[PDB]
């Protein structure tokens, strides 16, 4: 299923360009359960503006309740996996790191491949994420 | 920095920097407040003299 | 999983100057036709001469080169064997299955100088003659200058040498097709969009002079420049021209050099490209059953 | 020495057109706007009739 679900904003952008051949880093932070995002994400094939609203999900697995693993590299289609979203990517956990001062400062630390994502927030929300493990990372603009 | 004539041009050209479309040689501007007055002089029509005899005494 | 259906059409068709397009395929089917057509198909060419007596300004060994460009023509190339193939008639003569004879002669005896041409070449065999204007020429001899000699031709594969390729231009391009967004056209102004059809190298983007609308002509020649479209990147509308080369629907422009004419070359390609992958799935058929 | 027979890098037969390239370089015609008149489009095949010494008048003479 869905272990962490959200609904942000787009806050600023560090290049703030457009077709500038490299990634932007797409700062967001939610609403309703006081989180912070730091997404890089291009721009060129996938294109957001200063102020949107998109949801995001992170799931372990997406075969939907059917098979509790990934699988092979090339997946092919079997079984109505799940592709309601429209952005779609995979990484590894590599660092879960926390911070004194205030009461959400528990941050988290993912790798997309070689794009980088801070998670910053709550420790009541991350708490189901552990170490070394094999994410997706799910998002649709509405 | 830059001071716009009127207060109208300034709500225009903050509204229109709201919404991402200000974009000049591939950057965009986002337009914020700050309290600078490089010129000290009032923005209105009507508080502008620009010919008065003045006497002391 | 199963095999694919290419569609063509051909456009304008005279000789070496075949053009014709190239429809639902991708690009490995237009270059490894074009590697093929202008290297691995076979004609004619001198390469053995043999000169008896040579008094002219050059040397012997310029000449030898010289002679083994000439563009012969070729009817009877794909049913000719090579020179290692047939092990007979031991080389030196018209064998008239791995070769051919030709025989120079001329002499210059009158006060102004004469030079030889590719139409003196006389050959024993009539099918295999040169090409012809003026003609080729070889050298040129003053009073009392002669030459003479005697050369041999034979079919040989274009990858050797670049004498037996009869391809000196084929190509082929992607063929794009480009759109213009409507909704951000009347943003700019006319002198906006005169100095955006100005900035293009070759005549791509034209101009209705009863709307001034930026209307499509001829977008077959827009060569990938990549100068309109950063044009309009450092101007006042980005993205308004976006340009996507197709996967498919690609067209050859093809030459055929006067030596074998240009849709015999396109047929001797496809009928030497299902005899290359012939040999391989017969020797590789007794490993399966 | 002599105009080759074939262009270096392309392959298209242009020994020929060296007589009929001089005559037509005897009248007022322009060294760009005499090659348009022999069906050369690419710069490649260009260079040969404009950039190419005629020694053999020179060597000629002995
Ligand atoms: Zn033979
Ligand atoms: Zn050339």
């Amino acid at each position: 299923i869905i272990m962490f679900e959200d609904i942000f904003v787009v806050d600023k952008l560090d290049p703030d360009g457009k077709k500038f051949d490299k990634v932007t880093r797409v700062e967001a932070r939610s609403h309703n359960l006081e989180m912070f995002m730091h997404l890089d994400v291009n721009t060129e094939v996938y294109p957001l503006a200063v102020g949107d609203k998109f949801t995001l999900a992170m799931a372990p697995t997406l075969n939907l309740d059917g098979t509790p693993d990934t699988g092979y590299f090339t997946p092919g289609a079997k079984k109505t996996l799940a592709d309601k979203y429209e952005y779609i990517m995979h990484g590894k956990l590599y660092k879960i790191s926390e911070r004194d001062g205030k009461t959400p400062k528990a941050e988290l630390y993912v790798s997309f491949g070689g794009l980088l994502m801070l998670l910053q927030g709550d420790p009541a929300h991350i708490s189901h994420f552990e170490l070394d493990q094999r994410l997706f990372l799910l998002m649709r603009k509405l | 920095r830059v001071q716009f004539t009127t207060l109208e041009v300034k709500s225009r050209a903050q509204l229109l920097s709201s919404q991402s479309k200000l974009l000049f040689k591939t950057h965009n501007l986002r337009l914020s407040e700050a309290y600078d007055d490089i010129i000290p002089r009032p923005v209105d029509p009507r508080k502008r003299l620009d010919d008065i005899v003045l006497t002391v005494g | 999983t199963y095999q694919r259906f290419p569609k063509i059409k051909i456009r304008e068709l005279k000789d070496d100057y075949a053009k014709f397009e190239l429809r639902e395929t991708d690009v490995s089917m237009a270059n490894a036709l074009r590697r093929v057509m202008i290297s691995e198909v076979p004609t004619v060419a001198i390469d053995l001469v043999e000169i008896e007596v040579n008094s002219s300004v050059l040397n012997d060994e310029f000449i030898a080169h010289r002679l083994g460009l000439i563009p012969l023509t070729s009817e009877r190339a794909m049913s000719m064997r090579f020179s290692r193939d047939c092990d007979a008639c031991d080389g030196d003569g018209q064998c008239e299955f791995c070769s051919v004879e030709f025989r120079l002669s001329s002499k210059c005896v009158t006060d102004q100088t004469l030079d030889v041409t590719s139409r003196d070449l006389y050959s024993a065999d009539p099918t295999v003659t040169p090409v012809d204007h003026k003609g080729i020429i070889i050298v040129k001899l003053r009073r009392g200058q002669e030459l003479k000699l005697r050369a041999i031709a034979r079919k040989g594969i274009g990858k050797d040498h670049a004498k037996w390729s009869p391809a000196a231009t084929v190509t082929f391009m992607y063929e794009p097709d480009i759109i213009i967004n409507e909704d951000m056209m009347d943003t700019l102004s006319d002198e906006e969009k005169i100095d955006l059809i100005e900035s293009s190298p070759t005549k791509v983007f034209g101009m209705d002079p009863v709307t001034r609308q930026v209307v499509v002509v001829d977008p077959e020649a827009y060569t990938y420049d990549e100068e309109v479209i950063k044009k309009a990147e450092a101007m006042g509308k980005p993205g308004l021209i976006e340009i996507s080369p197709k996967d498919d629907s690609f067209i050859f422009t093809v030459e055929s050099t006067g030596a074998v004419k240009a849709s015999q070359l396109v047929l001797n390609a496809i009928d030497l490209l299902k005899q290359k992958l012939d040999a391989v799935r017969l020797s590789d058929d007794t490993v399966e059953a | 020495m002599i105009i080759p027979v074939r262009c270096f890098t392309c392959g298209k037969v242009i020994g020929n057109k060296w007589d009929q390239y001089l005559d037509l370089l005897q009248l007022d015609y322009t060294e760009g706007d005499a090659l348009d008149a022999l069906q050369l489009v690419r710069y490649c095949c260009r260079r040969m009739l404009m950039t190419h010494v005629d020694l053999i008048e020179k060597l000629l003479n002995y």
